[PDB]
């Protein structure tokens, strides 16, 4: 049923559009309806990469600071981080830098992340500057896009991308 | 073609709460772990 | 003022749930033996 | 949280023997006789009511296969009731239930709520192993039998309400004090 089989996060701030952002990628949808999550959620797609395919197990952690012990459970074994923030909301921007902190102090070194600057179809309410964004990801040497589970920017592509990269460092070791 | 608009209706209410559980349980399972 | 969903769209819904469900049972039933349950 | 109770149940014993059929019986109401081996265990969630108060079923359906045994004796503990199921028209299967009352023996808490069911009881022409001999068996070790069967629709839901009732009434009674 598949030859590679990775576990992904998503991590920030409650409210920034994370279980969104998977709902998009999952079933190709979006509510606009706030639902925030309890504690965990989780999805599975299968995609295919130089003709194999690719499992994603995806947990969707809760943004909320009650919920800090439980998702953090969650970090150790995962293979791709997602760190999301939103573009419209400067002070879950700030807070990617404790989320990173996060990472690294629960999940393995060499964790593959990335971050996601998400909504960035509310350019009427934007915060944060695309440049600041890629500025704050070249900081710490991460991966950087912009998304928008509303209107389907890069949602696919960042997956894909942080698949590509778990896959890649996968067959360097063989 | 037997399966009908309620019934199935019903299945995903009834899966979706064993998700929910199950969820839970993971969780919590993790947490003993981490002692 | 709002729309039925499609029983195909029900009978996905399932499948997806089922799927999920697989895994989770699994994952529970591999975190009981790291227990020693 | 909907309910006031919440009771952890398991099915176990020989694979084969209607498990997953009598728990597909007590949650959907319905029976398929295509066999579908379980791997390693299945789950299901039923809330009833028993003194007008709203009691949520967690139910572990386990493999009977002993690949799976260390997968599904992990269940064992804390659980709040189990069935031992035996098929009527598979001796070995009878003979086993002791072994599988060992199994919860050393396993599950001293004070588990057990009930044995002599599953299949709609094929008469079958039958292999008595009535009279499956109530012996249970009377040998003090423990509640009945005869079901998941094709016919016959005590599954009776095996599933009398366990709850023994159970909270085990509960009520030790919370009064
Ligand atoms: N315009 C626009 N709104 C979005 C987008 N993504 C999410 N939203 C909105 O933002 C709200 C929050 O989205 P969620 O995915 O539930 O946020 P979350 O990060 O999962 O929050 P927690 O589960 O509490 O951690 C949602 O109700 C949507 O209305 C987007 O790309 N564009
Ligand atoms: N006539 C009749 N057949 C039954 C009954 N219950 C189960 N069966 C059949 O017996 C076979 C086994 O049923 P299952 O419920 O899958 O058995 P199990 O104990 O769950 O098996 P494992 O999962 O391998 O442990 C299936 O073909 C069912 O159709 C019953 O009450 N009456
Ligand atoms: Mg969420
Ligand atoms: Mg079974």
């Amino acid at each position: 049923t598949y030859d590679y089989l990775f576990k992904l996060l998503l991590i920030g701030d409650s409210g920034v559009g994370k279980t969104c952002v998977l709902f998009r990628f999952s079933e190709d949808a979006f509510n606009s309806t706030f639902i925030s999550t309890i504690g965990i959620d989780f999805k599975i797609r299968t995609i295919e990469l130089d003709g194999k395919r690719i499992k994603l197990q995806i947990w969707d952690t809760a943004g909320l600071e009650r919920f800090r012990t439980i998702t953090t459970a969650y970090y150790r074994g995962a293979m791709g981080i997602m760190l999301v923030y939103d573009i419209t909301n400067e002070k879950s921007f700030d807070n990617i830098r404790n989320w990173i902190r996060n990472i690294e102090e629960h999940a393995s070194a060499d964790v593959e992340k990335m971050i996601l600057g998400n909504k960035c179809d509310v350019n009427d309410k934007r915060q944060v500057s695309k440049e600041r964004g890629e500025k704050l990801a070249l900081d710490y040497g991460i991966k950087f896009m912009e998304t928008s589970a509303k209107a389907n920017i890069n949602v696919e592509n960042a997956f894909f991308t942080l698949a590509r990269d778990i896959k890649a460092k996968m067959d360097k070791k063989l | 073609a037997e399966q009908e608009k309620d019934q199935l209706r019903t299945q995903v209410v009834r899966l979706q709460a064993e998700k929910a559980d199950l969820l839970g349980i993971v969780s919590e399972l993790q947490l003993k772990l981490n002692s």
